[PDB]
RNA sequence: GUUUGACCUCAAAUCAGGUAGGAGUACCCGCUGAACUCAAUAAGCGGAGGAAAAGAAACCAACCGGGAUUGCCUUAGUAACGCGAGUGAAGCGGCAAAAGCUCAAAUUUGAAAUCUGGUACCUCGGUGCCCGAGUUGUAAUUUGGAGAGGG
RNA sequence: GUUCUUUGUAAAGUGCCUUCGAAGAGUCGAGUUGUUUAUGCAGCUCUAAGUGGGUGGUUCCAUCUAAAGCUAA
RNA sequence: AUGGUGAA
């Protein structure tokens, strides 16, 4: 019989490994930008979500490379296509605020 | 067996908590460890998370703008002795097969024999 | 009993076209580990302190021997018989007949990879030569592929 | 049992070869592969770890 | 490449050349013990396309298993057995009899310097892939298991 | 997806190579000789049992007769 | 030239460099599997680690598409079955974490450019030399998101 | 931060013009016999295709590229 | 029933 005592330890130990990571990628916001996704099953469709990252379309339509997205900690979606203009839009209007808000330090 | 043994401390329990930002010694400069992950992000003026958290809830970024080849001397000999050969006409360093003995293409050519002149005027 | 596909091998080239062939074969020995290794140091010393025609020798890797096959660059195919994978060879020269390639069969894969360094080499194949590679041809061809253009039948 | 086999298809030879692959610098170049040896060697006499080929012979006392 | 040809001669298996190859070979496969060392594989291009390479430390073996759990699994675990040191990366089918099955393995030393030093197989050293064959994880194991794509009690504290 | 798997003239040349040297299995040599014995309605009854899906012992059928007329033309 | 060496295979070592047995077994991975539908439960067998396993779709989807694997809530005590005792999920939705990828696959052929072992130096290795493995394929370049040659 | 080295006609990326341009077989599949919570697996005869094939529901449409493998959270 | 124990 499993009994979930340890929430609180278990809320704790995942805050704990967060700020671990924060220290670890203080730079980064230790996440990679997703991209705005429409859910199938017309019961959801009414309602946008996030989604895995973004098509080699929209990264290219961003004005960047995969490869320099991936470094950049933008997340990439190989396997998903765009099918709708206004989620494309949308997605690259976030990718073009995401890069005029970013400043990348030189590799030295 | 634990029985036989009670018959190797370690502390880490506070060591947990004081996690030191080795990532970055400028934001460690201004990093307040007894403020939160998201506190601190805060303060520095930094965003901590490209989604919108879940529930409920700038001289550090001034102090972060400030941080954003030749030849070989073989190859420079061998575009020296091309330059001489031919000096800027390339069409005719195409065919010296004397000298271009790998068959640079006209813009190559040029590519590397303005780098070759950039040091020697 | 064997197919007709098989026992194309042991039936072979012949003692004198083949010693001749081998002499021929023995005029473009690849440059060895050892004499690559020092003419490269000799090089060396030389551009160190102070643009050759291309070189020529004998294929006998069977990827890119096969590689040159189909292409048309083989000017010669010569093959063991004792290889343990036959299928590795019963269809080259199938593929060395569609192609319109001489071909010839030997005894030995060992005796044909002394001739290339290497200690065995399955098959062999020339890309450049001086003349007597169109009378060896010729032998060859008059010697097994047209006397024994029936190998299809038989069992 | 026992019947020959069909020359059907090793009966016509082809003219254009199979594939039409694009010609390599390479082979028309003097095996930059090789120069690269070359001068890692040259590197290698320039650090003096390697002795001159003539050095061996001056040596043979 | 003679792999291009090599797979599509496989692939008719039933043509004569290869029936005189099964049969002609399953004589000397008897012959031999039920587990002996194979100095190259009869099959290049399958093991080669199953990630094999013929330099230093790949050991290729051959098992005879009795026909009528899976014979492939079976074979991994009776050469694994064997070749305690060695781990049984893959194995694939070669010949075929009324009474018996043959199956070709290839086996990966993890204690040899080479296999340690390439960064493509060094992975295989780890003590978590010890006797991957005894727990289904090869492809035939895992085949075996179930593990497709697709269809095919709890208390809180409040 | 972008990529469906043309044969490119290669696989053409390599799978006709592979069929002349390898020969014919005794499944392709009773279905050519039923065709010159019997006729394709019955190739494809045979065909259709002693293979597993329907189209693929049609297609395998149809190309019996081609590799028969090209075959027996030189 | 009846002499010979290669290649292939079969044996031996108080030879040099290496490894498996056994124990523990809560958790984990497979085989086998009993009785008051009980239960793919218990015992038995084999193998491992700090987690194990799985993991980047021949997936779910019938939508205005999602998009590695695994856990929680919900879907839901619903679909479905045995409609009868009892069994019993999964997409979507929200939460914590997110990462990519490598070979077969097309000529390195103007250079097997690859690597194991022995030896002399400075030593979780590097250099020269020697042998051996390698052509029945060792490096870079390509893994479907395609990719290669060139200007 | 501090340094000794930086290199050899060495490597990579991106847009433009052009030419080329692969895919894991006794395997998918099929019939049967045992197991399974009417999916899958196993023994066995057959066992194939590459503008091909796998899964689904509507007059043939949507998605993917299997029969090799590594991977912290 | 499982896994062991011993005997004339």
């Amino acid at each position: 019989v499993k009994v979930h005592f340890d929430q609180a330890g278990k809320k704790v130990s995942r805050r704990n490994a967060r700020a671990t990571r924060a220290a670890k990628i203080a730079p980064r916001p230790l996440d990679l930008l997703r991209p705005v996704v429409r859910a199938p099953t017309v019961k959801y469709n009414r309602k946008v979500r996030a989604g895995r990252g973004f098509t080699l379309a929209e990264v290219k339509a961003a004005g960047l490379t995969a490869a320099y997205a991936r470094t950049i900690g933008i997340a990439v979606d190989h396997r998903r296509q765009n099918r709708n203009q206004e989620i494309f839009d949308a997605n690259v209007q976030r990718l073009k605020e995401y890069q005029s808000k970013i400043i990348v330090f030189p590799r030295n | 067996r634990k029985r036989k043994m009670n018959r190797a401390t370690r502390r880490n329990k506070d060591k947990q908590r004081k996690i030191n930002i080795q990532s970055n010694p400028i934001i460690a400069a201004n990093w307040d460890y007894s403020l939160t992950m998201a506190q601190n992000y805060k303060k520095l003026g930094l965003r901590a998370k490209l989604q919108t958290p879940a529930g409920g809830k700038e001289t550090e970024v001034v102090k972060k703008l400030e941080e954003l080849r030749s030849q070989s001397e073989r190859e420079e000999e061998w575009l020296e002795k091309l330059y001489k050969k031919h000096g800027d006409d390339y069409k005719k360093m195409f065919f010296d097969k004397k000298l271009n003995i790998y068959q640079q293409s006209e813009g190559d050519l040029k590519r590397r024999l303005l780098r070759w002149k950039k040091r020697n005027g | 009993k064997v197919p007709p596909t098989i026992a194309q091998f042991q039936y072979t080239l012949d003692r004198n076209t083949a010693a001749e062939t081998f002499k021929l074969f023995n005029k473009y020995r690849p440059e060895t580990a050892a004499e690559k290794k020092e003419r490269l140091t000799k090089e060396a010393a030389a551009v160190a302190e102070g643009a050759s025609p291309k070189p020529y020798a004998v294929k006998y890797g069977l990827n890119h021997v096969v590689a040159l096959i189909e292409n048309k660059k083989a000017k010669l195919v010569l093959i063991a018989n004792d290889v343990d994978p036959i299928e590795l060879v019963v269809f080259l020269p199938a593929l060395c007949k569609k192609m319109g390639v001489p071909y010839a069969i030997v005894k030995g894969k060992a005796r044909l990879g002394t001739l290339v360094n290497q200690k065995t080499s399955a098959v062999a194949a020339l890309t450049e030569v001086e003349a007597a590679l169109a009378k060896l041809v010729s032998t060859i061809d008059a010697n097994f592929a047209d006397k024994y253009d029936e190998v299809k039948k038989h069992w | 049992p026992y019947e020959p086999l069909i020359d059907w298809f090793t009966r016509h030879e082809e003219v254009m070869p199979l594939t039409a692959v694009p010609e390599p610098k390479r082979r028309f170049v003097p095996s930059k592969n090789e120069a690269k040896r070359v001068m890692k060697i040259v590197r290698a006499i320039r650090e003096g770890r390697i002795i001159p080929p003539k050095k061996l012979k001056e040596m043979k006392e | 490449g003679a792999y291009k040809y090599l797979e599509e001669l496989q692939r008719k298996k039933q043509s004569d050349v290869l029936r005189f190859l099964q049969r002609v070979r399953v004589w000397e496969y008897r012959q031999k013990n039920v587990i002996h060392r194979a100095a190259r594989p009869t099959r290049p291009d399958k093991a080669r396309r199953l990630g094999y390479k013929a330099k230093q430390g790949f050991v290729i073996y051959r098992v005879r298993v009795r026909r009528g759990r899976s014979l492939r699994a079976t074979a991994e675990e009776r050469v694994g057995r064997r070749a305690a040191n060695l781990r049984v990366l893959n194995s694939y089918w070669v010949n075929q009899d009324s009474t018996y099955k043959y199956f070709e393995v290839i086996l990966v030393d993890p204690q040899h310097k080479a296999i340690r030093r390439d960064a493509r197989y060094n992975w295989i050293c780890d003590p978590v892939h010890k006797h991957r064959e005894a727990r289904g994880l090869t492809a035939t194991g895992k085949k075996s298991r179930g593990i497709n794509k697709g269809h095919k009690l709890s208390l809180w504290r409040y | 997806s972008y990529k469906k798997g043309a044969a490119s003239n290669r696989t053409k040349f390599v799978r006709s190579l592979v069929r002349e040297i390898a020969g014919l299995s005794p499944y392709e040599r009773r279905l050519i000789d039923l065709i010159r014995n019997s006729g394709e309605k019955r190739a494809r009854k045979v065909a259709k049992k002693r293979l597993g899906s329907f189209t693929r012992a049609k297609a395998k059928v149809e190309e019996m007769n081609n590799i028969i007329a090209a075959s027996r033309r030189h």
